[PDB]
Parts: C-alpha cells; structure tokens; sequence
C-alpha cells in the first residue's frame, strides 16, 4: 500500500501518453 | 472536418482528477497512522516512497513531453489553413484548461490543506505528507502541463512560433518559481519565524509569483486576436450582428 | 587610546573599574602576564547606552600584540557574551601571551551591545623576543598538539590559489581564442553565432564535468581527512 | 463558408464551446492565484473565528481582497465590456476557500465548521462590479466602488458572526462563544497570543473601533484597486519578445 | 590601407594592444566596484573564519555574489558572446579580497591568515557561466545556474574550512579551532555577540541546517541573477543625452 | 604614424603605483608611532599634515586639468581624420586604464584596510589614518582621473563632444559621489550604530554609488563602435575573416 | 490688432494681469503643497524649541525641506529660466508658518512665540538657486548647491537660537532657556520623551556632532534634490489621456 | 617626515603636468 500512489502516478503517464499520442 | 475535438481535454481532465481523489483517499487513509512521526519506518514505507518515486518521475515526464513536442513540431508553419490554425489554436485551449484545472488542484486544494495540517501537527521535517503532496506533486504536474501547453503553442501556432510570448512565458515561469520558493519557505519556518502563520513574510514568495498566473490573461487575448482573425470580416458579421 | 575622545558622563555613568593590575610590565615572547581588575556597574545606567544583559569582555591592545589564552569574568570562563546587571561587581581577569615585539598600551575593556564599548585603565607593556619565535600550541581532543599560529593555512592556500589559476587560465583561453574587439564586430554584424560553435559547448561541458568532478572529490577527500567536526559554538 | 468554419451553424457551434473553456480556464486560474495570495496575506483572519475581529480583521481582508477583484475588473471591461470581473474573482475565491473548509479542515482533521469558515465578500464585490458598470470609469470606481467595497464588509459578514459573539461565563472568566470554540477544539500550533486581534489602547474612543476600520480599509482599498487594475492592464499585455 | 591602419600588420598590432588595454580596464573597474559591493554587504562573514556557519554565511555570500557575476555575464555575452563574465567578476573580487588580507590583514596587522581568508566563488561561477554558455539564454541560467551556484557554495568552501572545525576542550567548554583562533588573536572591535551565526531553533529539525541555507540561497539568487542581468544591461547603454 | 602611443599611460601608471607604494610604506611605519592616539601631537606631525596638505592639492589638480582640457580643446572635431581620431581613441582607453587602476587601489585596498584598521583599534576621530588614506587620497585621485577622462573624450572625440554620454556621467559621477557619502559614514558610526560591522546600513549609500562603475561598461561600448564605424567593412573584412 | 488682442496696450495689459495672477496661483499652490510635506515630515523639530538640537534637527530639516525646493526649480529653470524657485519655496513655507505660528500657534492657544517659531531656511535657498543660476546645470546644482543648503542650515539658525541656550540652574540640576520654556508653558501631549533629540553616544567624539550631521544632510540632500527635480519635471507633465 | 607624502603627492601632480603636456 506504500506502492498504491507510485503506481497510479505511473499509470496515469503511460495512458496520457499511449491515448494523447494516438489522438 | 472536426475543428472541436474535446477527447483529448476530456482524457486529462479525467485522469487528473481521478488521480487527485486517490490521492486525496490515500492522505485521509495514511495521515494519522504514518504521517505523524517523521522518524518512524512507517513514515519511510508510506510517505517518503512517493517521494522518492514522484520527483525523477515528473522530470521524466516534463523532459519527454517538451522533446516529443519538440520533435513532432511542424517545419512549415506559416504555410497552415486557417482551418487546422483554428483546430491547432482549440487544441491550446484545451491544453490551457487541463493547465487552469491543475493550477487550482496544486495552488489551492493542497496549498491550504497545508494550513490545517501544519496546525493539527507538530512540524518535524521539511518533508510532510501535506509538504509531499503540495510541493513535490501538485507544483510540478502543473509545471509539467505548462511546459506541454507552451511548447504546444510555439511548435504548432505561428503566432507564438516567432518569438516568445512575454504573457506565455510569464504564466509557464512564474507558478514554476514557487517550487524553487519551498528553499524560503523551509528557510523561515526553521530560521525566521517560530510560529505557523499564514501571514508571515517567509511566505511573501509564494505570493508573489502567484501573481504570474494572471500572466493567462495576455495568452488568452493572444489567442482571441488569432480567433478574430481567422474569422475575418463576413465572418464577423455574421458574430457581431 | 581613544577614550578621552568618549564623552565624559557617558564614561563616568556605566561603568566604574576598580582594582587593575598588570602581572608583568615587560614579558619576553611566549611568555605569560595576568590583567585582573573590578568593575562596578553604575546604578543610575543612562539611556543612551543600551542595557548590560549582552557584554564582551576584551583586551584593548592595538592589536594581537600579546594573543589572549584565556579569559574570565564573573567566576566563569567567558569566551563568549556574558550578563552584566546594573548595580552589581564583577571581577575580571585575561591571560596574555607575547607575541610582538615593542611597547604596547593594553587596556581593560567591556564591549556592551548597541550601547558600545567602555575603555579602563591601561599600562605599557613591553614584548621583548622575536615574533618568529612565538608559539600558539593547541590540544585537540584526539590529544594531538597544534599550532593555532601556523595551523590550517597551507591548506587554504593549496585550496585557494589553484581555483584562482584555474579562473585565470579560463578568462585567458577565451580572451585569446577569440578576442573582444572581433567578437564585438562579429556579434555587431549579425554573425554571432561565429564566436561560438560545437567544439566551444563542447570545451566547455568538458570544463564543468570536470570542475564538478574536482569538487566532489575534494570534498570527499576533506571528509576522509577530518572525520570528526563540529559547528561553532 | 463562414472563414475557417464550412457553415453558420459549425461556426455558431464552435464559438459557444470556445467561449465556454476560455471561461472555465480564465476562472480556475483566477481562483489559483487569489488563493495563494489571500491565504498566504490575509489567510490568518479568515481560517479562524477567534481572529475575526473589529479592528485588523475588516481591515487587512478587504485590503488584501481587493487586489485580483480589481485586475480581473480591468481584464474583463477593458476586453470585453463584461460586468463581472470583482464578482469573478470573489466567487472563485469564496468556492476554493469553502471547498478546502469543508473537505480538509473538516473532512480531514475534523475541526467544525463554526471554527473555520471564510469571509463573504460577495456582496462588497457586486457593489464594486455595478459602480464600474454604472460610471464605465475605473478612477470613479477606485474611489466610490472602493470605499463601498471597503464599508460592506463588516455589516455583510454580521449575519454568520454574531451567533458565536454571545457571551458566556466559564469558571471565572468571561468568553465569546467564538472563544470557546477556538479553545474546546485544540489547535496544536494556534497559541492564544499569535492572534492579531485588538487589545484595547488608551487612545481608542466612544465606540468608534468598527467604523474607523472599515473607513481605514476603504482608503486603502482605494490605492490598492488603483495599483492593481494597472498589475491587470500589464498582465493582459500581447507583447511578443524575441530573445530569452 | 586598412581604414586608419596603413597596413594589415599595423591595424592587427593595434587591435591586440586595444584588446589587452580594454580587458585590463574592464577587470580592474568591475573588481573595484565588485569589492565595494561584496565587502560593504557580505564582507563580515568573509572577513572571518568565526562567521563562516551553517546559516547564516552560506545563505548570505551566493545571494550578494551573484549580482555582478550576473551583471558582467550579460554585458559580455550579450556585447560580444564570450562566456567568462561570472569568472570575470569571481576572480576580480578574490584576487583584490586575498591581495587585500595577505598585505593588510596579516601584513599590516599582523592577524594569522587561518583568522582572516575569503570564501571560495570560482566553482560556482565556472558553473554559472558554463550554463549560460551551453542554454544561450539568460532565464535558463538564472533558474538552473544560480540554483548550481547557490548549492555550490558550500561543498567547494569545505576543504579549507574542515581544518579548523575540529573540536577542542578548553577550561571547562567545547570549542572549535575557528572559534579559538578568533578568541586567542584579539580584534578590539569584535566581540563574540555581533557575528550573526546561527545560535538554534525550537524549529530546527534532524541535520537539515546546511542544505536549507543552500537551497534558500539558490532560490533568491534566482531572482538575484534575474535582477541584474537587466542592471548589467542598462549599465551598458550608449544613450547620449542633450542638457545636464 | 603612431596610432598607438602608450607613453602616457605608462607614465600615469607607474607614477600611481610608486605613489601608493609609498604611501602604503608610510602607513606600515607610522600607523602605531602616530595613528593610534587622536589626541597626542605626533598625530597632528604625521596624519593631520597630510590631510591639510592634500584636500587643497587634490582640488587644484582636478580643477586645472578640467580646464586645461577645455582651453586646449579642438574647434573643428567634426573635421577629425580617421587615423586622428582612432589614436583619440587610443588616448581615451590609456586614460580608462588609468582610471580602473585607480578605482581598484582607491574603492578595493585602502576601503578594506578600513575594516582591518577599525577592527584593530578603537575609532576616537573622524580622521583615522586609514579614513585619512582611504577618503581624502584615493576617491579623489580617482575623482580626478576620471574627470581627465571625461573631459578628454568631450573635448578631442566628436562622438563624445556632441552631447553627454549618460553612461560616462554615471562612471564619473557616481564613484566620486562616495566622497559626499563620507557624511553618512561618519553619522552613522556614531548616532546610529554602535558597532564595527561592514554590513550595518549605514555603509549601503557605499554600496549604493559602487554600483555606478559598472557604467564602464556603456563607454566601453561607445568606444567599441567608433572604432568598429572607423574600421569600415574591407577592414572588417580582415578582422572577422 | 496684435491676435485675440485689439491693440498694443491691450496685449501688454492683459499679459501683465495674467503673469500677477499666474504668479500668486502657483505660489499658493506650492506652498499649500510644501506646507503639508514639511509640516507632517520634518513638523516636530519645526513646532518647538525644545526638538532644535545639534543632531536630529540639523539633519532632518534640510533634507526634507530640499523636495519642494528642487521641484520649484526645476519647473521655474526649466520652462522660463526664473532663477528664484529654491527661494519661491522657502518663502512659502517659511510665510505660511509665520502665519500658523502667530495666529494659532500663540493667538489661540497661547503660546509664547520663543517656543514656537519656524527654523530659517532663506539663505539656503537663496545658495541654491544662485548655484543653478550661475551654473545652468541641475547635476552641479544637486551637488555643489546641495551640499551648501545642508551646510548652511545651522550658522543661518544660529542667531535666533543661541539666546535660548543660555545656561540656567534649577532645583539641583542644570537646563537651557529652551527647555524651562517648554517646560513652564505646558503641552498636554507633548511629554519630554517624545523628542527626537540627541541623548549621547559611546561612539560620539570630541565635539563633532553638528559638523556631522550637516555634512550627512548636505549629502542626502543631494540625493533628494536629484530626485524631486525629476519628480517637479514629471509633475510638469502636459500629457492628455484619452480614457479614465 | 611628516612632510614626506605631502611632497610625494605635489612631485606626482609636477611629474604628470610636464610629461604629459609635453607627449
Ligand atoms: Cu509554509
Ligand atoms: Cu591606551
Ligand atoms: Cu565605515
């Protein structure tokens, strides 16, 4: 659970990136 | 075909703010039972690994979003159609929305959420878990959203392409420099001032630059121009009347 | 000398000193002399001068004539701001070393905080010997001996002047690689992207690395050398 | 074709959605930058009711207020001829201050809303926004709008202050409710005597403490809305550099 | 002929002696008013070693240094792109402040140089000027550069100030080498309770006293740098006015 | 034939530097024979003589050279030949050399030797030697090399004649505008301040007026495109090719 | 007929009213101006004598008193080559204080007039506006003829002020005339601890204090004197806005 | 001695006047 907030920053850039790349 | 395409805004909006709610379950989660003692493995388990992990992050993601806007920039930019110039100047709007949206999540959520924690708390370190939030997550997200908007506008749009904007530059540079201001803020707290004031001078800093946020109003005016422009004098008659 | 210059009520209405004595009025180099005294702190404390509470006490010498080993006031060692409270006596005593050689006026004096300082009584010493002769030894707590005269200097110097060759070295390059007058013209012409090119950023990175790299070093170096520091107390 | 738009209704389209993000983004980066400055100038007297007094809080918090509320008024009429500039940044800040009262101060440490709750400034901005409406002069409106701006903001944050004013009789002493609110719900880092709150002086007169405040603040508001509509002319500047 | 040169060897042996004339007049003038500057705003912590703390020197030398580094870095860059003008100003003030304590302090007055030797600027100004020379541009070297030049300050100042932070027991105290040297070699006008070292806080916390003063020193001079740049470049002009 | 003449500022220099070397000599053998006691009569023997002597002295040379640069100045500057007016030039760089080296003896070593004199023994007279050496020698010696400066470029350079260079006026005025400020140290070291400390306010107007020097860098500048102006393009041509 | 005029006489007539009047709208104006400047910055030492000391007096009146002086020159040199502003402002302010003095200051309230008269300030000025009159230049004039309006300040006060320093004896301690005045006729709210007057110094020295103090305001002067002439300058403006 | 930079100074200010009128 000291992963959780790490984890959710990193999954937010990737899908940010992946999907705004794509548009 | 399309001049007003939102998905992009859309997307930001919503991961931000998804991102922002978790963040604010896990302070309510973890305040009390790690976040009070600053010498405690606990406080290393679940606050200063954010920490740790967040900063090289967000100077990854500034440093590729700037190279990447700068990489797929446009060659030719004086030769744009005032369609895909008003598509390109939509898509600055929506970058400066996701900006404003993150201007108020770091500038005013957390920012005060460091007031009421700084007067439940006996202030131990320079790193709290509302510091961790506030100066080392929300500042730089902005900073990075700022960054992606001005490099948007001076690789896509003529207008900024030629030159740089003073309002631009203020308004990307100023809300940034509050993060080097967390040096003076930890300087008065410990230095200065032995009392958790608001008012105190040690936070004039953070005032100051925050000013630069009305620095939006030029590059707002900048665009509408670009807008009038483009619709040029029918098209005005067709607005204005 | 210079308290015949202070006014006369300001002198007479702070602070009254009272038995002085100079151990010895000739002393040889690295030889030793006690300057005791009392002082009376006046009841009626004028206001132009501020309050007592943060005081110094001091050897008015024209300088490090005799170096001060100790010094103490008010039963406790002072090498630091003492408390003088109006109305009260203290007693003082300083323990001088002769360093130069000649005839020297060495006073008692109290610096007190924004008040000022307030001079007593001197008496001339005469130093007699060789300042090459003088001797600052210094036990440290690891029980190793120094001298506080020459101690610490070689390595400022071995710290100070190669920087400064360094700096030079650097403002030579330039100046001479490209000169002021026909970078001036080059850059007046439009052609300043002339004066700097790859290989000049190039130098130049090459240049910081290896600055930052000499820092790091030197400070892990210095570290290695004095394991054990303390701040200034 | 009507420009870069194929028809009436696309352009039509496009123009409603454009001016709904300028507005939403031109609001919450307004409301960012009057929060940091109003909590980190005149924060202190608006988190606590034990500092909303009559002397230093009618005036520092109308001063200090009174900024953003005169930058945005000169953004919007210069720009636009819109009327809601004061009133565009009084509500961005009154949503942000009571969003963070009630979901952190409350929500998170748990301390009550009778201790924390802002300051109204909503009525001294509507006043402010109508004289520069009405005259269509910002030197009438940093005089008139501001003394009124600067008297309307006691009598409008009377409603929700004086419940707690009420006295009452604790063990030997005398308190507001507003007092014991402050003193049942510990603050660890809230001392008594951090308050900048008044303590009477020999030179205070028959009942003239609130008047005088807000008069006082009303001067100064006057020069404050004259500097800081000039900060808002400067901040809408258009200028492009060509060397940074 | 070569304009006023009769020949070309002629007009090159006169623009190399013009060269050297010129650099020496500029590096003398800067270093004149540089000392002047440095030794009237920052000059006690650098006069003597029982002022070189933690706090209080770290944070106050980088902040007043870094202004005519950043003036003589924009004349020089900006009037002919030569990348020495933080180096330029560096040198001047340590040249002129060692001439100054190795002839006077200690010549004159006979004070040991351990007592009275300047700080170390030429790392930090060789990383000022560094930067402005890879970025090109003045903002980016007053963020990255002066935040380099603020945290810089101290590490290179380390080595030749260890020595005397050794730990010594007098009478009945703890003392360090630098403290003793100032108490054993009398300055009549020097008492202990002026220098503005750091004494401790309630709000000091676990080892942070170093990197804090050097991270507020490189915040302000940011803003320090970002000042006089645009002060170096009005000292530059060639304006010519009619009436004095 | 002799564009570049260095005569005379070889002579200023090595005049400047035998005269400081002198002085400086005088010091270390009379500073404790003399200089400790205001009152006593060798003070008035070797410290007060030279005061006296050398304000009036100081006065005559400044006066007489500002006008024996006006009488001998040249009518027709406009009619100036190219190779005439490069060795002005020249002329004019020897007398800012001269300048700078009086800058740094004047405002660097004898305003240091302040702060080691005062530290050294206790202030009873607005005269010390070190204020006798430091305010009433070398900021007027200074003063006077750059009013020969100033009036030589006004009175030989058609660029200068025309008009008053504003940088040159702040580079002469502003450093001899610490010779007035003499006053303020002298109010402040004695109502204001109690103590021997370099950073007290009262020592900013010095600070202040240090700031002017850096106008040094405009006449450099003014120089530089007369020269530049005067080389011409086949002369750049050789320059920067 | 000689433009709006119909003759010669009416034209010389008509120019002549206008200057009288022009003349004594400007002096009424400025010494309005002046008097309130003066009066709440430099007003105590100016009120009594008791505040006319060798130190703070000396020192503050000339300096503040430069302001209105170096504006009126600036705008009387600058626009019609009149060499009597300097004294154009001092014979207001000295006029208007009389005024006060006599039909106030004594006429209301009572008291005597060796307790309230103004400090003289006409030589001064006079100095002043002969050094610009025969120099032409305002730099000569901020320097030389600042420097004797701060020097001249005290031998030109002299004589209507050494009468009351005259040495008396009281009860067991020893006062001048101009303290048994100000303390006979009584102030209700002027207690002896106000004054800003000089109490002694460890750093003071063998009778040195008014020389001192009129060296310091001469060089403030000139700083001052070089500011409000820009400002007088500025305030010439004939600028003609188009929106307010 | 006393009078030695005194006329240190007034053989400076001679030294510069004639050589420099001369050159
Ligand atoms: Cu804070
Ligand atoms: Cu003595
Ligand atoms: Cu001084």
């Amino acid at each position: 659970m000291g992963w959780l907030v790490p984890a959710a920053m990193l999954a937010m850039v990737v899908i940010a990136a992946v999907t705004l790349t794509r548009l | 075909e399309s001049v007003v395409d939102l998905r992009g805004m859309w997307i930001g909006l919503v991961l931000l703010n998804v991102f922002y709610l978790i963040v604010r379950i896990y302070e309510q989660v973890f305040g009390w039972r790690a976040g009070l003692d600053s010498f405690a493995p606990e406080f290393q388990t679940y606050w200063m690994s954010i920490l740790w992990t967040e900063i090289p992050l967000e100077l990854v993601s500034g440093l590729g979003l700037a190279g990447y806007l700068w990489k797929t920039r446009d060659r030719n930019v004086d030769a744009v159609t005032p369609r895909e110039e008003m598509r390109r100047l939509v898509v600055l709007v929506q970058w400066l929305v996701v900006y404003g949206i993150a201007i108020y999540w770091g500038a005013s959520f957390f920012t005060e959420q460091d007031g009421t924690w700084h007067m439940t708390v006996i202030r131990d370190t320079d790193f709290t878990p509302s510091h961790i939030i506030e100066f080392y997550m929300s500042y730089p997200i902005y900073s990075v959203i700022a960054v992606g908007a001005f490099f948007y506008a001076k690789t896509r749009i003529p207008y900024f392409a030629h030159g740089y904007s003073l309002a631009f530059l203020i308004v990307a540079i100023g809300p940034f420099m509050i993060i080097p201001n967390v040096g003076l803020n930890e300087w008065g707290h410990t230095f200065w001032f032995m009392e958790e004031l608001f008012v105190a001078p040690l936070h004039w800093g953070f005032v100051f630059f925050g000013w630069m946020a009305l620095g939006v109003f030029g590059v707002v005016l900048q665009i509408l121009m670009r807008i009038h422009a483009l619709v040029g004098k029918e098209g005005v008659k067709l607005l204005t009347e | 000398h210079g308290e015949k210059s202070q006014q006369a009520f300001l002198r007479m209405r702070t602070l009254n000193w009272y038995d002085v004595q100079w151990s010895k009025t000739t002393v040889n180099v690295n030889e030793e002399m006690v300057l005791s005294g009392k002082v009376h702190v006046f009841s009626a404390w004028p206001q132009a001068v501020a309050n007592p509470r943060v005081s110094f006490l001091n050897a008015g010498e024209p300088g490090p004539v005799l170096v001060r080993t100790a010094q103490f006031i008010g039963e406790q060692f002072a090498p630091r701001s003492v408390s003088l409270e109006i109305g009260k006596d203290y007693a003082f005593s300083i323990n001088l070393r002769g360093r130069r050689a000649g005839r020297w006026h060495v006073h008692a004096q109290i610096n007190v905080e924004g008040g000022g300082p307030i001079i007593g009584p001197g008496q001339w010493i005469e130093i007699k010997g060789d300042m090459k002769d003088f001797t600052d030894p210094v036990t440290l707590l690891d029980g190793s001996t120094v001298d506080l005269e020459h101690y610490g200097i070689s390595r400022v110097y071995a710290w100070h002047l190669p920087w400064m060759a360094v700096g030079a070295a650097w403002i030579f390059f330039w100046f001479v690689r490209k000169g002021i007058i026909t970078s001036y013209i080059r850059v007046a012409e439009g052609k300043a992207d002339d004066v700097i090119g790859d290989d000049d950023r190039r130098i130049g990175a090459i240049v910081l690395a290896l600055t930052i790299l000499a820092t790091i070093v030197g400070y892990a170096v210095t570290n290695s050398t004095f394991p054990r520091t303390i701040p200034l107390q | 074709a009507v420009g870069p738009f194929n028809s009436v209704a696309e352009a039509a389209g496009c123009v409603q959605t454009v001016d709904w993000m300028l507005l939403v983004l031109l609001f919450f980066a307004v409301l960012g930058g009057y929060h940091v400055h109003f909590m980190l100038t005149a924060g202190d007297w608006d988190f606590w009711v034990d500092w909303k007094d009559r002397r230093m809080w009618p005036t520092v918090v109308p001063i200090l207020g009174v900024t953003f509320c005169a930058a945005s008024q000169a953004f919007w009429w210069v720009n636009f001829r819109l009327p809601f500039g004061a009133v565009f940044a009084a509500l961005g800040l009154l949503i942000g201050e009571w969003i963070n009262r009630y979901v952190n101060f409350w929500g998170w440490t748990y301390f009550p809303i009778s201790l924390v709750f802002p300051s109204a400034l909503i009525v001294p901005a509507i006043w402010l926004d109508v004289i520069l409406l009405l005259s269509g002069s910002y030197v009438i409106t940093a005089v008139v709008g501001s003394l009124g701006w600067g008297l309307l903001f006691y009598p409008n944050n009377w409603p929700a202050i004086a419940a707690f004013h009420q006295a009452t009789e604790q063990h030997g002493q005398l308190m507001t409710l507003a007092d014991l609110i402050g003193f049942h719900f510990v603050r660890t880092s809230m001392p008594e005597y951090i308050r900048m709150v008044e303590r009477g002086t020999l030179r205070t007169f028959g009942k003239d403490v609130v008047p005088v405040a807000a008069f006082f603040s009303g001067f100064v508001s006057m020069m404050v809305y004259f500097l800081w509509w000039f900060m808002g002319r400067w901040y809408s500047t258009t200028k492009v550099i060509d060397t940074i």
